[PDB]
């Protein structure tokens, strides 16, 4: 009845198309129990908006700082408010919005009011929607945005993932790596640079440094999974 | 009707397939007893379970070292983390008992008292210690991912992956110790030289296995 | 009615005729099970479509080229001047997706029987797959289907299970004698005591392993033929 991952499949008894995004696609069942399903509700929105933030935001650095690597930006920043004191302010701020996002995942409706000023508060909204301050422009429906968001979202974690994966294995950022994929498309890909068949098995070096030193201490900066590269 | 270990030989009277993983197979009879079943049961289950931990570790560090990342194999892994990291074995076994005793002693009083562990008592955790069945705790500590709480017919469907799974392994495991010392190499080392001449290389030409040979 | 595979042999119950080319012939009994017997039905059309094209492409492939000796085609080095050398792992990545979109939609409608038939770009297209393993329409753009369908369905069959005994001709060759299909033929005529199977199937002529850019590839025969 509506358009599914696998056409001409049979979606999953507790997916029944609720829910923005849900195109049916569950093969091992974790969504089966209503609770779990809600946890992972949750999760999905939190993973996406965040790569969603990330991957522009890695785009827009080798844009604007074409310099300095992405992955090396942890070390390459300096700052006047240095190593702790940045970590010290995030720790806390983070503590106390995460706390409260999450307060409201338990028991909705309780951490709408402000705090501080008392006449603002925050209006009836669905758990992981906020609405009110946190939404003072919307550009149509809720409905199509909040499909427009999850289907862009999803593709954001993937993209993520595909500059972590590629930034180890050709030690270059994103932009760097898809202008090298244009100039040998068929030199440069997985299948070209790596190959396993019985008795034999070539995998890429792991580009990034074993450790790293960073103001007096080594930083261990391993590449996810090495041994498992294909 | 269902299948079993040896086609054409009816299956036991006190194995009935309402367990997970029954082909009928106890020629010794050791489980004919019920109440000595369900100890059984749950004696396979916790073999299965560490097996597969086992085995899982063992194949992926073996990886870690073909690869050359500088694991070292599995039959000196002991010695190497001891020394390299400057730990104290006999208080690392003295650890191991202590978490070890208290998360096992508490299974086996849930055994003989179902429901009894989900009393309060410890530290006032009440529903995630009550358990399932025999063998599978479920609550939301051990199964977090509620999928024993989900679809039934999916949940009875895992808990013969499971078994099947374990049981494989267990066998791996007896494989890794056997290829061991007959060999004296890593698990895929030996995996490596099969793959290399399979038709002369194997155990029937290892000196070993067949000593006749 | 019909004639079947051996004389005064009864057929099996399951095997009555309606599929084509159907002479009874089930030794090992393996279309017992209805649901079983529709899916081997299907592998037998992919071999019988996909040999039929490897006895066409080694036939005429030998006739235009003589020397390309099919059996060492897949190196890279032996590849025509514009893809000579190609990386083989971008010409792979190539076939992996392209095939693996077309036979999963293969794929779901044996699982799902019409469920696949339109296009998912572009609405209002169709295929009208009449039967499994038959899509037609687009598949069929002359239009042979109409008509006499049965007997084309025998023809078919008929011509690709020959295929298959033919192309597995090619390769026992090719590993025993070292040479192609129309080049043995040759050899054969010329001398047809001296050079026949019973000299040459001692004999294996592929190499242990290649080398294809770099990666070794274990490469074996169909017997334990002397190296
Ligand atoms: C119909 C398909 C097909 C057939 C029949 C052949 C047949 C042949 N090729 Mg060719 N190729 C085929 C497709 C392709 N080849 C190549 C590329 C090559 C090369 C580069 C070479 C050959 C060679 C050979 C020979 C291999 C002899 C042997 O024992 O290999 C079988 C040996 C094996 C180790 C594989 C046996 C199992 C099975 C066939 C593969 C299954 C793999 C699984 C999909 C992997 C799944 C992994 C899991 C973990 C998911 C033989 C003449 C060799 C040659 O000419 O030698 C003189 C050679 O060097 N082929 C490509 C890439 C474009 C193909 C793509 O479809
Ligand atoms: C989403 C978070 C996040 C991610 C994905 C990365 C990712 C990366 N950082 Mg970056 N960083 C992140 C946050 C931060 N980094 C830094 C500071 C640095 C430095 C100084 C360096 C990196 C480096 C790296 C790279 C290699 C790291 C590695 O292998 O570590 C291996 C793992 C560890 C070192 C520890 C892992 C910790 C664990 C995952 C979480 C621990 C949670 C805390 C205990 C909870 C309390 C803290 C609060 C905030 C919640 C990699 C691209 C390195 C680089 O550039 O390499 C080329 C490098 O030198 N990062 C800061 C400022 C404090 C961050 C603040 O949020
Ligand atoms: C008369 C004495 C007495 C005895 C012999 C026992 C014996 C036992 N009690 Mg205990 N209890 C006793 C009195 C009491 N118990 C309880 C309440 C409970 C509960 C609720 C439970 C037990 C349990 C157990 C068993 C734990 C088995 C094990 O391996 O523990 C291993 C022991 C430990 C892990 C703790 C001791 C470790 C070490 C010796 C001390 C370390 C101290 C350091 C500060 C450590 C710091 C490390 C950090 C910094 C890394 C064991 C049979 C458990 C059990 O098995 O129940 C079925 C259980 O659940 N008892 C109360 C309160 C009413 C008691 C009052 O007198
Ligand atoms: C997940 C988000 C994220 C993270 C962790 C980082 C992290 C980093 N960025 Mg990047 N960036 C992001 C998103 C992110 N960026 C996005 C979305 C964009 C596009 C607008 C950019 C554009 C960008 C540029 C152009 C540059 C960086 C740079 C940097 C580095 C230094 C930052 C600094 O000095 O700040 C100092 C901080 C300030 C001066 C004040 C910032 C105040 C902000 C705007 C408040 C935002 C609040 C708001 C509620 C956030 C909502 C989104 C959030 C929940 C994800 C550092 C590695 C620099 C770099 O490459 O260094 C090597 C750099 O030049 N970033
Ligand atoms: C800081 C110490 C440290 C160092 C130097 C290494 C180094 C290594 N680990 Mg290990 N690892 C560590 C801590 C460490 N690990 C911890 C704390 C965990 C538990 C979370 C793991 C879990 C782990 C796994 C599951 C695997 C490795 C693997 C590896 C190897 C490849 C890199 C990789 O994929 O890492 C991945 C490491 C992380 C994601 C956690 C890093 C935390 C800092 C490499 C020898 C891989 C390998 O080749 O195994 C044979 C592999 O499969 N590690
Ligand atoms: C019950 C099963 C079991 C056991 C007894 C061990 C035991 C060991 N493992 Mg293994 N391992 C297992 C399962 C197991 N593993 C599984 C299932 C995996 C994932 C597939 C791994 C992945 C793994 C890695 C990647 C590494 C080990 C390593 C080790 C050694 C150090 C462990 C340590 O310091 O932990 C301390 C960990 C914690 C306190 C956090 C939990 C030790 C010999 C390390 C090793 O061999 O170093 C030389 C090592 O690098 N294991
Ligand atoms: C299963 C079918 C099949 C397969 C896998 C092959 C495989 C091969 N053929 Mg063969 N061929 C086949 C069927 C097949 N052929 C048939 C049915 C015919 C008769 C029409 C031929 C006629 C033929 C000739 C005349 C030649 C080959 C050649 C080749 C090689 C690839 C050349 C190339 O780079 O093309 C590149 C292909 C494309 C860019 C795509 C073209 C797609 C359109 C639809 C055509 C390779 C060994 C060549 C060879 O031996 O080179 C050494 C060669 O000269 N084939
Ligand atoms: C029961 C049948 C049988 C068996 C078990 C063997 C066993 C063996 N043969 Mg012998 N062989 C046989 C029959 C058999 N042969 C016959 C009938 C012929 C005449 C065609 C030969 C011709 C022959 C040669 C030329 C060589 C061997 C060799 C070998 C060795 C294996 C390596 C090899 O290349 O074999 C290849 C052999 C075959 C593939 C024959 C398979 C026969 C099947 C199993 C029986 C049915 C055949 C059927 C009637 C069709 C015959 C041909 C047809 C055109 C009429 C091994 C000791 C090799 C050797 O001496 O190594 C030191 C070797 O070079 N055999
Ligand atoms: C084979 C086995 C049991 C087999 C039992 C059989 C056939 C029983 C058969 C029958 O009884 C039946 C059913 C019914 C009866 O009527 C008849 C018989 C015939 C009597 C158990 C293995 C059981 C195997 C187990 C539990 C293995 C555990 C392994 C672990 C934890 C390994 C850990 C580590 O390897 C790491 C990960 C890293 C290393 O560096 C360090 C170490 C510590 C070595
Ligand atoms: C698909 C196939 C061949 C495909 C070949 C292709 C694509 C070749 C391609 C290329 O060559 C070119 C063009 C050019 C070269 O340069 C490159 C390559 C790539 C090499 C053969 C199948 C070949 C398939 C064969 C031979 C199958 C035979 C099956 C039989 C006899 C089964 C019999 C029975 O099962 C029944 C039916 C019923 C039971 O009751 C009884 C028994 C007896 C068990």
């Amino acid at each position: 009845s509506r358009p599914l991952w696998l056409p001409g499949s049979t979606p999953p008894a507790h997916l029944k198309g609720d829910l923005p995004g849900d195109f049916g696609f569950d093969p091992l069942g974790l969504g089966a129990n209503a609770e779990s399903l809600k946890w992972f509700k949750e999760s999905e929105l939190v993973h996406s908006r965040w790569a969603m933030a990330a991957v522009a935001g890695i785009l827009v650095q080798e844009i604007v700082r074409p310099d300095v690597f992405w992955y090396n930006a942890g070390k390459e920043v300096e700052s006047p408010l240095g190593p702790l004191g940045l970590l010290a302010v995030e720790f806390f701020l983070m503590h106390w919005v995460e706390v409260r996002r999450w307060q409201d995942l338990r028991k909705p409706g309780s951490v709408d009011q402000d705090p501080i000023f008392s006449q603002y508060k925050l209006p009836p909204h669905e758990v992981g929607y906020p609405g009110g301050v946190f939404a003072p422009f919307i550009p149509g429906d809720l409905a199509e945005l909040k499909v427009k968001e999850i289907k862009n979202g999803r593709l954001a974690m993937l993209a993520f993932v595909g500059f972590v994966m590629a930034a180890q294995v050709t030690g270059k950022g994103p932009i760097a790596a898809l202008q090298e994929h244009l100039a040998d498309p068929w030199g440069t890909t997985i299948f070209s640079k790596a190959a396993v068949v019985p008795g034999q098995a070539v995998a890429p070096p792991c580009k990034i440094p074993a450790s790293v030193s960073y103001k007096g201490i080594e930083i261990p900066t391993p590449c996810f999974l090495q041994g498992l590269w294909p | 009707v269902r299948p079993v270990w040896f086609p054409g030989n009816p299956p036991p009277a006190h194995l009935d397939g309402s367990l997970a993983g029954d082909y009928g197979f106890d020629p010794l009879f050791l489980g004919q007893e019920p109440q000595t079943l369900k100890w059984y049961v749950q004696a396979e289950l916790v073999h299965g379970r560490f097996a597969m931990l086992g085995a899982a570790g063992i194949i992926l560090t073996s990886i870690g070292a073909k690869v050359g990342l500088g694991f070292p194999e599995w039959y000196d892994a002991g010695k190497v983390v001891v020394e390299k990291n400057n730990i104290d074995f006999p208080t690392l076994m003295v650890i191991q008992f202590y978490l070890m005793g208290w998360a096992e002693t508490k299974r086996w009083y849930d055994f003989k008292n179902p429901g009894s562990q989900a009393d309060g008592s410890f530290l006032g955790f009440t529903e995630e210690f009550k358990g399932l069945e025999n063998g599978y705790p479920g609550g939301r500590f051990f199964d977090p991912m509620g999928l024993s709480r989900g679809d039934a017919a999916k949940y009875q469907e895992y808990k013969q992956k499971e078994v099947k799974n374990g049981r494989l392994a267990m066998i791996a495991c007896l494989g890794f110790a056997a290829q061991y010392a007959a060999t004296g190499k890593g698990p895929l080392d030996n995996l490596a030289d099969h793959l290399a001449d399979p038709n002369h290389v194997n155990f029937a030409t290892n000196g070993v296995s067949i000593p006749i040979a | 009615d019909r004639k079947l595979w051996a004389p005064g042999v009864v057929a099996p119950e399951y095997l009555k005729g309606d599929l084509a080319g159907d002479y009874g012939w089930d030794p090992l009994g393996l279309g017992a099970d209805p649901t079983a017997l529709k899916w081997y039905r299907q592998s037998e059309l992919q071999h019988a479509r996909w040999a039929m094209l490897g006895v066409a492409g080694v036939l005429v492939q030998e006739i235009v080229k003589p020397d390309v000796y099919f059996y060492e085609a897949g190196l890279p080095q032996n590849l025509p001047e514009p893809f000579t050398n190609i990386n083989m792992g971008g010409l792979l990545a190539w076939e992996f997706i392209l095939m693996h979109w077309v036979e999963v939609r293969r794929w779901q409608d044996y699982k799902n029987f019409g469920s696949v038939n339109e296009d998912p770009i572009f609405k209002g297209n169709k295929v009208p797959n009449p039967e499994m393993g038959y899509p037609g329409g687009i598949f069929d753009p002359f239009g042979f289907s109409k008509g006499n369908l049965k007997e084309l369905q025998t023809k078919e069959i008929k011509n690709g299970r020959l295929a298959m005994i033919a192309y597995m001709a090619f390769i026992l060759q090719a590993q025993a004698t070292g040479k192609g299909p129309l080049a043995a033929l040759s050899a054969h005529l010329s001398n047809p005591f001296g050079n026949n199977i019973l000299k040459n199937i001692g004999t294996c002529t592929v190499p242990h392993s290649v080398d294809v850019q770099g990666l070794t590839i274990p490469l074996t025969c169909l017997w334990p033929g002397s190296q």
